[PDB]
């Protein structure tokens, strides 16, 4: 066949990745990166003729068909000719060597005379030349000129530094640190024509294809890795560069190799990685005369390192001697000089890593460090568009480096580079709309740095922003979005305060640049009102539907949500984030080209989890399967991560993703309670007149106001809490309460007094606020904080007692205030122990009743005290008692799994498959069900540190369904209850409960 | 041992050692067993534990055999040495002399002086490695060192002065451990002297072929006179602890001064034969000191370098090999002189340097050693000038070699050579100090 | 010893084939039941009166001993009894 | 040869339990009831002091060390001090 080996190129070559023929004929070969090379002479090819014949005149003929294209190309610039009419014609390779020599040469000369000046803008010229040509050019070119525009800068900014030198000696030490481009005009054997100098060591080009790489751009700290790299391979030695992860030391060996016109092959080294397969290599590599770079060779296995270790120093120890052949995998193989073994070093947790003993005098260990930011900036700056960018990068560079000494040292920030990468890449779009000025970057400034920052370090921040450089005064799309903003919380209950407005506008600017958000902040600092009320609003705006997936990230699996394999069938299904995805990808039968897809992750976020993803948060915009595929995520798919905390998380995470942070609630205690009142009002429409609830819509604006409240909140911080909850959190619970307690005494409002009305209300209210603020209080405190309600509240209004309580007739409508009447109890010897006993007390029934009237609000209840307090039986009797409502008892271990939970409400719940919700599950009779989830601060938490049969509850308490774990789908539950009762988290065995969890129960401390 | 795997102890090595002691009587024997202890296990112990031994040895007899009194005096100076607490000790008109001869040191802030007290207290020849291996009586021996230095050289002289028979043998690819095996096994027929330089690399092998041959080897008894050396590194790969308690130990603990090491590393470059100029050979003597001067920095820290640096003979050799093709490639006029320091102190030196604080030092070293108009001044006493018009390449060798004899180093050395102050130098020695006071004070308690 | 079933040893159909051959034996002993959950609470309540758990610790100062004395479930539902050492009588 | 791991099964036979036939010894391992002889000897044999043996072997085990410790070093002084002293009362 011939053509079948084109597969198998890829591997023996690294650069190309298929081979182009004429049947007959080879008429060249075309690299991994798209670019096609054609031969001089096209290999002429029978029928019986060996692969290894025709093969070795390929790599023969391919670099010197490089060299043809080196040196037609060279010449033509030398005769003048315009980088734009060469870019054209010939393969980058060639193109890149030639500008080079011909850069090199033009300089050399420019040293002697001083005219830098000359050059500088011609030089320059050139870049911009380039720059606009980019624009309008064809993708596969596109590749082409950017690599050749990291080159010109380097060319352009080494001039620009010469021309600054104080003297000529200066100019000599810089041009000395240089990676010249010599040719010999001298000689024969054109594929060793080519040489590069730097440092005064020569070192020379091999003609070896390297098609169109990724070009690193060039920094002092890049040349002097080089520097290092030359001074080891002229005295025989071998590089080796230790340093922390992310400092690029394979991508500079690589690097030096292509500046050399070389392959380097880089042996990712333990990933399970086989000693049979490298021992293989490594005998290729001396042969073939290449150069390996062990990439983390710190990682591998002592039996392993042991003999790899030891095989290297043959290599080596060849070179060093010279010798011909030497031995290694006890064989007597031949050894090229050209051949060289790299070895980069990540440390461990122990400390910076070091080469067994033995490679120790074989090789020259190096230091690489985080560029020093400056330079690289400046260039990103160069390419967009530059304005000043030298002015930029300095003035960029120094304000972050200004907040990180400014600023509070506070976790999540990050003020290096990657960090200025990210402020410059949100940068691009940002010209677009105004310029390539530094108006732009200050906006960009503030549309990243910002989000992230909270209150004291937020005017740091804007105070060394002005400091450093002052841009202008007025914002583009500041009324249009607003008004869309506007509207969309006013339909959906919220006020537009300060904050609120705020960090809408933080998230709307963000979802524009970044398609991973970030929103973290307390239980209940306003997330999920944010982004509801922004996306809401953007359909207003744009006039985009949006389809929201919310997914708790830590109730389900790995393998539940992104793809789980069977170890030994290898059957492959679906999982829930993948299986979203299909929709929009696969199969998008309806309606999402013009729609927006948003996939919320309200849990808990930790690295095994992301890492899963971590490709999606990359450039790259695709899904890794763990077996079968990659699938691709369109520019309407957003994901969202609304969470609590980090501490978790890797500073690489945040920074690929967009980061909110809510310093503080968006919104006022009062306009909580106001959104709050209207919220519940709502569901009454459904199940009351609307006479009788503009009635009572009336009643409850006029009997409480904020005035009086302020203080009864505040006080409600003076005082000692079990199962604590803050005071924001505890709202939703008062004025649920409330305006069930008025909606039940509705009937009895229609005939009383108005002033005697006032009084039922006034005393609801100040009930449902003493469960709600006191209720998890001692008790002790409950008598105390009650005074400390009377207190604030109207003296004339209607006094709360320890027990008051408001009374109706049997046979009658009637109505007056009485307390604490008692059924009496008489039972039988047998009766005596029964797990359903109970001898009522002033207590029992005080409790029960308080119980009852919060599941009739349906508000989830937390009963936690201590063991033998009662919490299970005055749940039980209450509820045991009612037709109403049926208990289901589930007890809570230190490792109890979410499936218990479903596998037990199965025995009581019947899914119907209603077009209504699709998917319900409703309890499998008629009326109320009730979860008691017993011991529910014992089963214990991830690593990380996250119990997720609590965030499961959550999920129910909250968004009222939840996702099926095999099937994939939404199930909605209908009219299930969940209480708990837990142990003080002071006693032993005890977790303590996440915040977005207990903010959705009432918490009574019995 | 506890803290260092070459700090083994067997009870047998205590017995042997117990027997020798012999071949107010009660008393008389007591000091015989402290000194023959300290005279034979001081020898596999460096110089830090050399001090703690000396110190703790001392107490462990003085306070059974001397005062109450004697007993809180000595322990609240070595308090005061330690940073457990300072107080002046009970002073009594001729009560004690020895020990009012110690708080003197002490009190003068002169440490180093004060813990070599206890050593010349037990009034015990030290061994001199020669000594050590002469009364010992096995055919095997282990001396690891601190990479700075090896003992190969000491071992060239020490068979020199007795017994002859050197051969050295470096552990280095399959052919090194290969021919190795072969002069082993026949040296021992021979009876000549066999050195198995750092052995910790090629350690794989150890445990397969050496481990079991030395411990079959009880023929090496009956063979003829022949003694087999082993060089180690402290900092470095564990030896395995049986081959090591069958094999004597010591510690290499011989430091070069400045002066010394010049001369020393300026001694072979006549071997090399003659390639360069004249004037190359003046930069070849600049390198000389600029090494020998680094070096010694790198054993003063913190204050000094702020880690611990190793330097090799590689480092100068990568730098002597830079130095000869800069004037391979440039005039012979001298200002090539300004990328010299450069490539030196950031690729040759700065290398391995991963701290920026002493990225400088390198850098700041450099200015000095390197430009250097008429009159360079490398120490205070010594001057270097710039190569004469006569142009002598033979004169020049002599006239730089005589320099060297010229000049005698000071007693100030450390502050006055390396550039750094008298005061780092004292905080330096105290803090040794400290060192060796507290893990005396720690072992007491402990036993 | 907090309910008194291990949930995880019968589910899915292991619970099936639970479920059906509790239905056999209720009916067995003469009783049926309405209900499913009338039926499970008969299987739990069967095994809270024949199921008998006794543990012995010997040092109870043992951390993986004292485990057992800590753990709520064990601590509640049993009766812990100390005869930790032989007293002078007893020798 | 290694004590300080030590599997339940064995336990039966560390305990003396058996159960009696006519003329057959059995003893019960983990599932299997199996004949003992009664020639039959056991040893449990431990390199490390270090490692800690279960509390039910402890009990039912004779515990013997031969350890050569430090204070074996006193005991061995005296016999050279002896051997050197009062050669004619160490001989006797």
């Amino acid at each position: 066949h011939h053509d079948q080996v084109s597969k198998f190129m890829k591997k023996m070559f690294g650069s190309i990745e298929s081979i182009i023929f004429l049947e007959d004929f080879i008429t060249g070969v075309r690299s991994v990166e798209g670019e096609v090379l054609n031969l001089n002479e096209k290999i002429e090819l029978k029928d019986s003729i060996q692969a290894q014949e025709w093969l070795n005149i390929l790599d023969t003929e391919i670099k010197l068909s490089v060299f043809t294209q080196f040196r037609d190309c060279l010449g033509q610039i030398k005769d003048g000719t315009d980088i734009e009419v060469v870019v054209s014609k010939y393969i980058f390779q060639a193109i890149l060597l030639s500008a080079q020599v011909m850069w090199t040469e033009l300089v050399e000369k420019c040293l002697q005379t001083n005219q830098f000046s000359k050059y500088w803008k011609e030089v320059d010229m050139k870049i911009k030349g380039l720059l606009d040509k980019l624009n309008k050019s064809s993708d596969n070119v596109k590749k082409k000129i950017e690599a050749l525009l990291v080159e010109y800068l380097h060319f352009n900014n080494v001039i620009g530094q010469l021309k600054n030198c104080s003297t000529k000696e200066e100019a000599r030490l810089l041009w000395a640190k240089v990676q010249k481009f010599y040719q010999k005009n001298d000689t024969l054997d054109d594929l060793n024509s080519v040489f590069i100098s730097q440092s005064g060591y020569l070192l020379q080009y091999k003609f070896e294809y390297i098609g169109i790489p990724e070009r690193l751009i060039y920094t002092p700290l890049l040349l002097i890795g080089f520097a290092t790299l030359t001074d080891s391979l002229h005295q025989k030695y071998g590089g080796c560069f230790f340093g922390p992860a992310g400092t690029g030391k394979t991508e500079t060996v690589k690097a030096f190799g292509q500046n050399l016109g070389r392959v380097v092959v880089v042996f990712n080294c333990d990933d399970s990685f086989d000693y049979q397969v490298l021992s293989r290599l490594l005998v290729g590599i001396t042969q073939i005369g290449a150069w390996g770079c062990f990439d983390e060779f710190n990682r591998l296995d002592e039996k392993v390192l042991s003999a790899v270790s030891a095989n290297i120093q043959q290599i080596q120890n060849g070179l060093q001697v010279g010798k011909s052949h030497i031995t290694l995998l006890e064989e007597e193989t031949p050894l090229s000089p050209h051949t060289a073994v790299f070895i980069t070093l990540n440390p461990g947790y122990n400390g910076r890593s070091e080469l067994p003993e033995n490679l120790k005098k074989s090789f020259r260990e190096f230091s690489m460090k985080s560029p020093q930011s400056g330079t690289i900036a400046e260039m990103i700056l160069q390419i967009m568009g530059f304005e000043d960018s030298k002015s930029l990068a300095s003035k960029i560079v120094h304000f972050l480096e200004l907040l990180s000494s400014k600023c509070s040292s506070m976790n999540h920030y990050h003020f290096g580079l990657r960090t200025l990468k990210g402020v410059l890449r949100n940068c691009s779009p940002l010209i677009s709309e105004f310029g390539e000025g530094e108006k732009t970057v200050v906006e960009s400034l503030k549309r990243v740095i910002l989000p992230s920052l909270g209150d004291t370090d937020e005017l740091v921040f804007k105070d060394e922003l002005s400091k450093i450089f002052d841009s202008a005064g007025t914002p583009l799309n500041s009324k249009a979005i607003v008004q869309c903003l506007k509207d969309a919380g006013q339909r959906s209950g919220f006020s537009m305060s300060e904050e609120f407005l705020k960090k809408c506008m933080q998230f709307y600017y963000m979802q524009k640049t970044q398609q991973a958000l970030i929103l973290v902040g307390k239980a209940g600092c306003g997330k999920t009102a944010t982004w509801k009320t922004v996306i809401d609003a953007m359909a207003i705006f744009d006039g985009h539907a949006n389809v929201v997936y919310v997914i708790d990230t830590k109730v389900l699996t790995k393998e539940s949500l992104y793809g789980s394999m069977l170890k030994a069938t290898l059957e492959w299904r679906d999982g829930l984030f993948t299986s979203i995805l299909r929709r929009v990808n696969d199969d998008i039968t309806g309606t999402f080209k013009n729609s927006r897809i948003w996939v919320v992750f309200d849990s808990d976020l930790d690295p095994e989890y992301v890492e899963a993803m971590n490709s999606v948060l990359d450039d790259n915009k695709i899904l890794t399967l763990p077996n079968g595929e990659r699938l691709p995520i369109p520019p309407n798919f957003r994901i969202l991560f609304e969470t609590d905390n980090l501490d978790h998380t890797t500073p690489a995470t945040i920074t690929r993703c967009g980061l909110l942070w809510f310093s503080t609630d968006v919104c006022s205690i009062s306009s909580k309670i106001d959104h709050l009142l209207n919220k519940s009002y709502e569901a009454l429409d459904n199940k009351l007149s609307m006479f009788e609830l503009d009635k009572l819509k009336d009643l409850i604006s006029d009997s409480f106001d904020m005035a009086s409240l302020t203080n009864i909140f505040t006080c409600s911080n003076d005082l000692v809490h079990i199962l604590g909850v803050r005071t924001f959190n505890k709202l939703e619970t008062a004025v649920q309460l409330a305006v069930h307690l008025i909606s039940s005494y509705r009937q009895w409002f229609q005939n009383l007094d108005d002033k005697s009305l006032k009084d039922v209300i006034t005393l609801l209210i100040k009930r449902s606020l003493l469960y709600a603020l006191a209720g998890d209080s001692t008790g002790e405190s409950q008598r105390a904080f009650i005074q400390t309600i009377n207190t604030y509240f109207g003296h004339d209004s209607q006094e709360l007692s320890d027990y008051s309580t408001i009374v109706i007739a049997n046979d009658k409508l009637s109505f007056s205030s009485f307390c604490s009447e008692i059924p009496s109890v008489s039972l039988e010897a047998h009766e005596v122990m029964r797990p359903d006993i109970v001898i009522p007390t002033i207590d029992t029934i005080k409790h029960e009743k308080i119980f009852y009237d919060l599941l009739n609000s349906k508000r989830g209840i937390i009963l936690c005290g201590p063991p033998g307090s009662g919490k299970t039986m005055i749940m039980n009797n209450a509820l045991r008692n009612s037709s109403l409502y049926d208990v289901v008892g589930i007890n809570f271990s230190k490792d109890t799994t979410t499936e218990h939970i479903l596998s037990a409400l199965h025995r009581h719940t019947n899914y119907v498959t209603t077009s209504k919700g699709l998917t319900l599950l409703p309890k499998s009779d008629i009326k109320n069900l009730v979860l008691f989830c017993d011991e529910i601060n014992l089963p214990k938490l991830d690593k990380y540190g996250s119990q997720n049969v609590v965030l499961f509850l959550r999920q129910l308490m909250e968004k009222q369904g939840f996702w099926k774990t095999p099937e994939n789908k939404w199930v909605t539950i209908e009219r299930i209850h969940i209480v708990g009762a837990c142990n003080p988290p002071t006693d032993p065995g005890r977790i303590p409960m996440s915040e977005r969890f207990t903010r959705h129960a009432a918490i009574l401390y019995l | 041992g506890q803290f260092h795997w070459f700090y083994g102890i067997s009870i047998g090595q205590f017995l042997s050692c117990f027997k020798r002691v012999f071949i107010t009587r009660v008393d008389e024997i007591l000091w015989l067993l402290y000194q023959e202890v300290y005279c034979q296990f001081s020898t596999a112990l460096d110089k830090k534990f050399k001090m703690i031994m000396a110190m703790t040895m001392f107490c462990l007899y003085k306070f059974d055999i001397e005062s109450e009194q004697y007993k809180e005096a000595v322990l609240t100076m070595i308090g005061v040495l330690s940073e457990s607490s300072d107080g002046v000790p009970k002073l009594t008109v001729d009560t004690n002399n020895d020990l009012r001869y110690l708080w003197d040191y002490v009190t003068t802030k002169s440490y180093i002086s004060a813990l070599n007290w206890f050593k010349n207290e037990f009034f015990v020849d030290e061994w001199n490695i020669a000594d050590v291996v002469a009364n010992s009586d096995n055919n095997y021996f282990t001396m690891a060192s601190e990479r700075d230095v090896d003992g190969t050289f000491k071992l060239i002289e020490l068979a020199k002065a007795s017994k002859e028979s050197l051969k050295i043998i470096p552990l280095g690819s399959i052919e090194n451990l290969n021919y190795a095996q072969e002069e082993i096994s026949k040296s021992k027929i021979e009876g000549g002297w066999i050195l198995l330089q750092n052995i910790q690399m090629s350690l794989s092998w150890v445990k397969t072929y050496l481990h079991k041959h030395v411990e079959e080897t009880k023929a090496a008894e009956e063979h003829e006179k022949f003694k087999m050396f082993m060089t180690c590194h402290l900092t470095g790969d564990k030896l395995p602890a049986p081959l090591l308690q069958r094999t004597d130990r010591f510690v290499y603990e011989d430091i070069p001064g400045i002066l010394d090491t010049v001369k020393d590393l300026w001694g072979s470059q006549f071997f090399t034969g003659k390639i360069s100029g004249v004037w190359s050979v003046y930069c070849t003597f600049l390198l000389s000191w600029f090494h020998a001067l680094i070096t010694a920095r790198t054993r003063l820290v913190p204050h000094g370098f702020s880690k611990k640096y190793y330097f090799n003979d590689c480092d100068f050799q990568f730098a002597s090999v830079y130095l000869e093709n800069v004037l391979a490639t440039n005039s012979t006029n001298n200002i090539p002189w300004a990328q010299v320091r450069d490539h030196i102190a950031t690729i040759v030196y700065g290398g391995k340097i991963d701290e920026e604080k002493d990225l400088e030092v390198v850098a700041k070293l450099c200015a000095h050693v390197f430009c250097g108009s008429d009159n360079l001044q490398i120490v205070p006493g010594v001057r270097i000038p710039q190569p004469l018009l006569q142009q002598s390449e033979e004169e020049e060798r002599a006239r730089l070699t005589a320099i060297l004899s010229n000049t005698i180093e000071p007693a100030d050395s450390l502050s006055s050579w390396l550039q750094l102050p008298r005061e780092s130098i004292l905080n330096y020695e105290r803090l040794q100090a400290k060192e060796v006071a507290s893990s005396t004070e720690q072992l007491l308690q402990e036993m | 010893l907090a309910n008194a079933d291990i949930p995880d040893l019968f589910q899915g159909e292991e619970y099936d084939k639970l479920l059906n051959n509790l239905r056999n034996k209720t009916r067995s002993l003469g009783l049926l039941l309405d209900t499913e959950q009338e039926l499970y609470d008969w299987f739990v309540g069967e095994i809270a009166k024949n199921l008998h758990v006794v543990f012995t610790i010997c040092d109870p100062t043992n951390n993986k001993s004292s485990a057992m004395i800590s753990s709520p479930a064990l601590f509640n539902r049993c009766i812990i009894n100390w005869m930790g050492d032989w007293d002078t009588k007893t020798m | 040869q290694d004590g300080e791991f030590f599997d339940p099964i064995i336990s039966r036979l560390i305990s003396r339990e058996f159960n009696h036939a006519g003329n057959r010894v059995t003893v019960e391992i983990g599932d299997h009831e199996v004949d003992v002889s009664g020639d039959f000897k056991l040893f449990i044999h431990s390199c490390d002091p270090s490692g800690d043996i279960p509390i039910f072997l402890r009990s039912r085990v004779r515990l013997v060390h031969f350890v050569t410790n430090k204070e074996s070093i006193e005991t061995r002084i005296f016999d050279i001090t002896l051997t050197e002293e009062n050669a004619e009362m160490q001989r006797k």
